[PDB]
RNA sequence: UAGGAAGACCGAUAGCGAACAAGUAGCGUGAGCGAAAGUUUGAAAAGUACUUUGGAAAGAGAGUGACAUAGAACCUGAAA
RNA sequence: GGGGUGCCCCCACCCGUCUUGAAACACGGACCAAGGAGUCAAACAGACGCGCAAGGGAGGAGUAUUGUGACAACU
RNA sequence: AAAUGGAUGACGCUUAAGCCCCAUGUGCGUGAUUGCCCAUUAUUCCUUUGGUGAGGGCGGCUAUAUGUGAGAAAGUGUAGCCCUCCCGAUGUAGACGUGGCGUGGGGGUGAGGACGAAGCCGAUGGCGCGAGCCUCGGAUGGACCCGCCUCUAGUGCAGAUCUUGGUUGGCGUAGCAAAGAUCUAACGGAAUAUUUUUAAAUGCAACGUUGGAUACUGGAGCGGGGAAGGAUUUCGUGCCAACGGCACUCGUACACGAGUUGUUCGGUCACUGAGCACAACGUUACACCGUUUUGUUAGGAAAG
RNA sequence: CAACUGCAGACCGUACUCAUCACCGCAUCAGGUCCCCAAGCAUCGAAUGCUCUGGUACAUAGAGAAAGGUACACUCAG
RNA sequence: GUUCACCCACUGACAGGGAACGUGAGCUGGGUUUAGACCGUCGUGAGACAGGUUGGUUUUACCCUACUUGGCUGGAGAUUG
RNA sequence: AACGUGUCGCGAUGGAUGACUUGGCUUCCUAUUUCGUUGAAGAACGCAGCAAAGUGCGAUAAGUGGUAUCAAUUGCAGAAUCAUUGCCCAAUCUUUGAAC
């Protein structure tokens, strides 16, 4: 059977260029599902000292002093057992997605 | 119990499963007892094994013969079944002590509440011609009752 | 032969014939053919001592357990 | 107002099928539960959606990566 | 002039309820132009649905707290953005449409659950033209599940002399009729001599052993021993759930224990027969082929 | 070499059945299945009938003059 | 084998038809019409012939109705007012 | 009158549905990777205190030996680093079978 599919090149980069320019505006933000209430000056963008944080106490913090801790409590109790026979299939828990953090490389 | 006692301070009940008995003959026998007394319910047994008296035959009497003795139901089909009087004189036995066990006078019950189920069957075979073999089954049956001191 | 990794798959008439003492029980002189069947009671056997009727099987009480219409092919328990 | 059971006056041939024509003295029809039949691949054509346009698009390979990594990015 | 008794549809009708014609309300040689009954037809009114549809509003300043009020979307399609108006509506084979219904799973988003999830039940009603959806009750259950947008498929059953299970009238019916057959007393057994509402008319029927009686097989025997086949059916003690198409206290059934002893019997040791086919040789793409007792293997040096 | 005497004599089979119930016919099925022994009287007799020995009363039974049946059961004037 | 026909007799007379060419889970199975076999004619042959001849399984009712007998028992608002 | 019919409550018969799943099916990867006359694969018979099948084993027969760990095994018995458990070097390995 034919399981996979061949899509444009151009095609490709357009839907790419089409998603970042939609994260850009916060009413299509809220419309999505994410509590970005507290934040300020969308699209977030922050100093470079965070890729030097070396635990996870410190990253906490950031994310409550930027305000980004709603979205990342908003996963946290939507946490939840699957309904159906995924659950027999290695797909036990199901949760939802919260915000992103682009880095310049794998540093 | 499909049925309860108005006051169960003063019944007595009895049950039976998978009795070995037919359960077409058993309905009939046990169904004209309910609303006698269980002295007269006892003598008519008696008599039905000294083939005086008969047990009705009211739904379950296919083409089966007649008798004199049937006019007292008001009917003509009845017969004498011998395995399940006896079966059921000793159901009536046993209500009888469970009532002496609780105190009660077994000379002023009422029989209340008969009740004759089917059972689950047991499988037998016969040969028949041409090299065919066709069922055999029994039919059990489950018998309740109680009985009641007015 | 030893290990590993998985799945937008099937879910006990499905998926291998076989989730079970299954190439077994059984059938055929033979070459060969070949099933049905979840022990899924309960968290734990705590699996009903004892009284009474009965030859026994069992019935009527008593008792364990949150539930015994959860009592042993014992979750739920449809239709004819 | 809805629901259940009975009654009265009126109306009312047995379902599915082949066939010009079936209520048929044409065939299949005891009852219930669970199963049960236009799918996948490959070549071509037309309609409709999308990208680019005298150009469009690759494939095979390769370059960089326990990380949503058999994905995605790049040539 | 014909074959079951029987058809103006039946009864019946003769100052017709028959045949051929003519009329019509209240008032038939004085009201000129509708005596009356019955349609999925015509006119008219209300509602739905679809259009080669036709028009209109949509730049929200009139004024207003509670103890005349709600909406208004620039729109194919929805609980249709709203308000007027016009024209069509049945249909086998067949084509197309639907912000049409329902089922298992993936990506998202939002909830529910031990104060009770799924499943199951219903004189539980409400909503929708409908496929269906939702609430209610359970004196049901005891751990998971759904709304919406999208992606995906082993996605919807009344019939195929359909497949696999279960249930069913017929039905306590058809039958259980070859081989002649049993009776009596005592004992055994829970299977009796069972009655509280004189004795018979209220515990029937049936089982084994022993004695007695009667009878059958009739030596080509329901006698006593073996082969083939079977493989513990043999024996003692116990036992009656299921099985011996009725019955059982009996049993070739079930359970627990026991039993088969050879210098001479049968077989091998230890013979040849109808025959078979290792070795050797030959053939075959390939031995899994042929020859191999008419005194006898092998182009053949087979004697230890 | 003929007598006598002393010692030792290996292995496997061995129960039960062989049939109107132990085998083959889906079964305790009126079918089928090789061999040996074989009494008295009648009589030509291994025909057929009855009997001592041995063996069996096991094959669902009880009550009981309907029609119509089956029978290895009969009789009928002219 | 017949339906039909034709003879012998009796008689008042020995008319003609229908009922799924009445009637096979009522019978019988002579005919017709399988497989065996013989003859004649036809065919190179296997075979053929509405030509002759002989031998050749006749299954099931316990259901509904109809009919024949046999019994039990309701009912006047034909079960109620 | 009974039989028969219909609706509701309760009880039988039967084993569907739901929720569970140490099973199947499909795809991918890694190795000091491939049996036997030094008698294989298969086939038969045996072995436990109580042991029918299955599993393990072979008259050293639910195991002997080495190694790491340490207090269990369990239905009832019974014994008290040495068992059990995992792995593996040294051994035993009945009758057959290419079978010689
Ligand atoms: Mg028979
Ligand atoms: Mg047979
Ligand atoms: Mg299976
Ligand atoms: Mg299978
Ligand atoms: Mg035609
Ligand atoms: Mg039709
Ligand atoms: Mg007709
Ligand atoms: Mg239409
Ligand atoms: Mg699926
Ligand atoms: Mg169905
Ligand atoms: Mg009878
Ligand atoms: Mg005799
Ligand atoms: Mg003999
Ligand atoms: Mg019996
Ligand atoms: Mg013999
Ligand atoms: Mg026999
Ligand atoms: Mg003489
Ligand atoms: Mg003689
Ligand atoms: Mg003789
Ligand atoms: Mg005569
Ligand atoms: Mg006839
Ligand atoms: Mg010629
Ligand atoms: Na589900
Ligand atoms: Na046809
Ligand atoms: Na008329
Ligand atoms: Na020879």
């Amino acid at each position: 059977r034919r399981w996979h599919r061949k899509i444009n090149l151009h095609q490709k980069r357009f839907a790419v260029v089409s998603a970042l320019a939609a994260s850009s505006l916060p009413a299509l933000v809220m419309s999505r599902g994410h509590k970005i209430e507290n934040v300020a000056e969308v699209p977030l963008v922050v100093e470079d000292g965070v890729r030097a944080y070396e635990k996870t106490k410190e990253a906490m913090t950031f994310l409550k002093t930027v305000g980004a801790i709603d979205d990342v409590n908003r996963v946290n109790d939507s946490r939840q057992i699957r309904a159906g026979r995924g659950k027999m299939r290695n797909r036990r828990y199901v949760a939802r997605r919260g915000p992103m953090l682009v880095m310049p490389d794998n540093k | 119990y499909s049925r309860k006692p108005q006051v169960s301070s003063k019944t007595a009940k009895a049950k039976i499963a998978d009795l070995r008995c037919h359960y077409k003959n058993t309905f009939e026998t046990a169904n004209v007892i309910n609303g006698m007394k269980l002295r007269k319910a006892q003598q008519l047994y008696r008599q039905v094994l000294a083939k005086t008296r008969c047990i009705p035959f009211k739904r379950y009497n296919g083409k089966i013969g007649n008798t004199a003795q049937a006019k007292e139901w008001g009917q003509t089909k009845g017969r004498w079944p011998r395995k399940s009087v006896v079966a059921m004189l000793s159901l009536l036995k046993n209500a009888e002590a469970n009532a002496i066990e609780k105190g009660l006078d077994p000379g002023k019950m009422v029989i209340k509440h008969v009740q004759v189920d089917q059972a689950p069957r047991v499988r037998r075979r016969t040969f028949r011609a041409h090299g065919r073999i066709t069922p055999y089954m029994r039919s059990p049956c489950h018998v309740q009752l109680f009985m009641t001191q007015p």
